[PDB]
RNA sequence: GUGGCCUAUCGAUCCUUUAGUCCCUCGGAAUUUGAGGCUAGAGGUGCCAGAAAAGUUACCACAGGGAUAACUGGCUUGUGG
RNA sequence: UUUACUUAUUCAAUGAAGCGGAGCUGGAAUUCAUUUUCCACGUUCUAGCAUUCAAGGUCCCAUUCGGGGCUGAUCCGGGUU
RNA sequence: GUGAUUUCUGCCCAGUGCUCUGAAUGUCAAAGUGAAGAAAUUCAACCAAGCGCGGGUAAACGGCGGGAGUACUCUCUUAAGGUAGCCAAAUGCCUCGUCAUCUAAUUAGUGACGCGCAUGAAUGGAUUAACGAGAUUCCCACUGUCCCUAUCUAC
RNA sequence: CUUGUGACGGCCCGUGAAAAUCCACAGGAAGGAAUAGUUUUCAUGCCAGGUCGUACUGAUAACCGCAGCAGGUCUCCAAGG
RNA sequence: GAUGGGGAAGCUCCGUUUCAAAGGCCUGAUUUUAUGCAGGCCACCAUCGAAAGGGAAUCCGGUUAAGAUUCCGGAACCUGG
RNA sequence: UGGUGAACUAUGCCUGAAUAGGGUGAAGCCAGAGGAAACUCUGGUGGAGGCUCGUAGCGGUUCUGACGUGCAAAUCGAUCGUCGAAUUUGGGUAUAGGGGCGAAAGACUAAUCGAACCAUCUAGUAGCUGGUUCCUGCCGAAGUUUCCCUCAGGAUAGCAG
RNA sequence: UUGACCUCAAAUCAGGUAGGAGUACCCGCUGAACUUAAGCAUAUCAAUAAGCGGAGGAAAAGAAACCAACCGGGAUUGC
């Protein structure tokens, strides 16, 4: 038999994404003494569209504290920002749309976005169009916050973690049909080489597990242990229930 | 049409000629030359290419230098005159 | 062996959530039957009694 | 009288194991375990003088064969007419 | 089996900048004798601006063209977090 | 995996897979523990995961039966017994199925019928405007395809 | 008609390169005149600008298809009815 | 695609700013003077990669058997000093 | 076993380039009319669409035409599909052989693909096919027995020198 | 303040050295399959071919942690 096509994607040929139209790598401010102390000023300067993005991104200017310059970092955006606001961010901020406060100091059921795992990776969670984290609970005594994830998961991160307050820009997208094949086509051309994509029961059985046969058909059952290796999961990996629920 | 009408768009050279060798072996996009090995400091030999050996072996150009080592050893480096 | 997995990956939970995963699961009805199925064992000696 | 009234009713090498001799060897010398030998059986090859063994190929390949099939022709004429 | 500890090992960030402890200065605090503690400990109407070892205060120098120290900007441990 | 829209997607978790935070001595390696021995060693206990036991799962692979009585009911078998639809269909052996229509005449076409060798529901079922160098039947126009051939030009 | 350009409008779950390089602004370091300077982003005046390519075909005969092969091979200009 | 590093028995592989003590910039000061010592500034961090991308500056007339925005005549422009 | 190829072609990226004339007439907007109001109607304007007829271009349906020791190891002629985009294409660049790439044909990967090419191991093995080079003299067969994954082959006995 | 020590650096510092070629023979690493077994998997081919590292006129080995069991021999190498 052959490599599979799922095998290949992982040395990266031409499966790497396309970055040529990008604008730059959407963090959060890094937590230097400013944010974990009092606050800090900036101004949108303006709210720019990024390539194979579905949230408009931010741009935003902070005076350096330590050297006379201009630091510009790139936010994504929130539903609700406009440009020359001004976005405070730190541990006394105000609890405004825009602002990074951490999460330990806002109360019940905020709601917040490009939330930090642990404090300082500068934005893990929440930051596709649309999505958003609440705030479940406190435990000041080993200083943790409960969070509903966009998955509907519940994690217990750190209180020192911090977040966009609001919800990311570019909502309800996934809700307009694409209605042509050129419409996938520039979503994926933007993004990276993973369509169009064909079915492996329509391939030889050189090439693909479920390829071959007199008839279109898998064969085998379509649930794949977690424990197979590569080459063999291609079907619904560690599946624990299959079908539809009603 | 991949006979003759395919031919017709050869004009493109994969591999040009090479420092060391001279012999229009150099891949342009690899930067390699694919019969002396350049730029590797080693020289590509192989024992299963002996043929190719013997072609590029000590003996085949000048031996600017070593033509006169024999003689000089046979007079037994003297200096002088 | 099963208690090493539980804090393993079920540390952070609550039970809202643990009777949900569990009721879609299906180890709930498992449980029911093996009750059950002493409730039978019991029931069967004091119909023959 | 050296099994069944007679003509059928069954199995090599290697390996394991048993019985006998309690005999031979473990090679620097001894004792005791352990192991290896000798003689006679057993564990089995039914493809039965005894390989350890699932398919598919209409994508196919090679060496050959008229020792061998699918046409005609030839012998035959059951069957057919 | 649970549970400390950190220096081995592991992960992450930064142009390794504000770590930890103590002390001021305010507020709450009830003190049962004098302070037990806990929070703070320069920035939020506005698409401006913020840099020249910092101005001021103070002490020296050798005045002059200026120069240096302390404070402004609390101490202590050199564990970047 | 299926393949726009519309309309639906029935029953079955027995088997094969996949999956559990269940329950816990059945299987049970190396290391380790204990006993015997002078030791090599032998014998036991203990024994992780996975198997084994118990659940879930079919828009997972798949599967969708018989015998009586009067379509219906009952009884067996099994995990459950083909539901809605559709059909001599590109899927029907028998088969050139039977009836109607189309023609002078039709193993072709179309519309019906259905004990359907061997239709059937994301193995997707049925329907469907527009589109098609896709496959098939009929009609009008048209003609050397033909009755039945003849003639002319260039090479 | 060809082409350049301007102000617009439509489209996107597509909003459609980077760097070298050049200029300006903020800032006020420093240098500075009166018997004299300060300015060469104003005008004129002086000197130098190295290396390699440069012919021709670009196709029913200059390229590739064994060849003077009806094949293949990127592009600019484009009169009258 | 080197270096610092880390793999690999090794030919070599990874990585391109990384767990590096990674450098040069202008004013000058001195006028034994060479360029150290007075200073102060800055932290990218090799290099290769387009004869269609970016990019300092040239046009007309004439001239040869065969060259020309390149020669000749005239008229310009840019860069460095 | 060790090397060489993306000059053809497959795909992604980067940077460039090319594409007559018509037909239909989408939103938005303007005027008139009607209505009690919701809003409807009529006439214009506008110029949308992986729309359509059709050049250049890209492709290759049929004649199963020509040719078929050809102009040609895939061409020529007519008839065709498509023609503003999931378009066509230059150059640069990336992916290398049990590997790549594939809108999936086991297709393409330099006229080579159900595993490229080059050299070596390699004079690979063959119970199978073909061949096996001067004269004369004398003798002169077998296709049968037994065993064998034996049935196109051997061993053994027989026949012969 | 000054002078040591240790450790780590920088110099177009003073002087040197390594790389590559050749490779018949030599010292190592790595490492097949065709083939034979009348099939084939252990085996064989073969501790070979290919690949990699390193020398010399030779290299390597070499003066016993040896061979022996005898009345004992006496570095290594080769026939
Ligand atoms: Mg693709
Ligand atoms: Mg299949
Ligand atoms: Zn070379």
């Amino acid at each position: 038999g052959r490599v599979i096509r799922n095998q290949r994607k992982g040395a990266g040929s031409i499966f790497t994404s396309h970055t040529r139209l990008r604008q730059g790598a959407a963090k959060l401010r890094t937590l230097d003494y400013a944010e974990r102390h009092g606050y800090i000023r900036g101004i949108v300067k303006q709210i720019v569209h990024d390539s194979g993005r579905g949230a408009p991104l931010a741009k935003v200017v902070f005076r350096d504290p330590y050297k006379y310059r201009l630091r510009e970092e790139i936010f994504i955006a929130n539903e609700g920002v406009h440009t020359g606001q001004f976005i405070y961010a730190g541990k006394k901020a105000s609890l405004n749309v825009g602002n990074v406060l951490p999460l330990g100091s806002v109360p019940e059921g905020t709601i917040v976005s490009n939330v930090e795992e642990k404090p300082g990776d500068r934005g893990a969670l929440a930051r596709a169009s649309g999505n958003y984290v609440i705030i479940i609970g406190h435990n000041p005594d080993e200083n943790k916050t409960r969070v509903r994830l966009p998955s509907g998961a519940k994690k217990v991160i750190s209180s020192d973690a911090r977040g966009v307050i609001g919800v990311i820009a570019g909502g309800g997208r996934v809700d307009k049909p694409l209605l042509k094949a050129g419409r996938a086509f520039h979503k994926y051309r933007l993004k990276r080489n993973s369509w169009p994509k064909t079915r492996g029961v329509a391939m030889n059985p050189v090439d693909h597990p479920h390829g071959g046969g007199n008839h279109q058909h898998i064969g085998k059952a379509s649930t794949i242990s977690r424990g197979a290796v590569s080459g063999q999961k291609a079907g619904l990996i560690a599946a624990r229930r299959t079908g539809l629920l009603r | 049409g991949k006979g003759t009408p395919s031919f017709g768009k050869r004009h493109n050279k994969s591999h040009t000629l090479c420092n060391r060798c001279g012999r229009r072996s150099f891949h342009v996009q690899k930067k390699t030359c694919s019969s002396c090995g350049y730029p590797a400091a080693k020289t590509r030999s192989y024992n299963w290419g002996a043929k190719a050996k013997r072609r590029h072996t000590t003996g085949t150009g000048r031996m600017r230098y070593l033509k006169h080592v024999s003689r000089r050893f046979k007079n037994g480096f003297q200096t002088g005159s | 062996g099963k208690l090493k997995k539980i804090q393993k990956k079920y540390a952070d939970q609550d039970e809202t959530e643990r009777l949900l995963r569990l009721e879609a699961l299906g180890t709930l009805k498992g449980i029911e039957k093996q009750q059950q199925r002493k409730k039978e064992e019991i029931m069967k000696r004091e119909v023959r009694e």
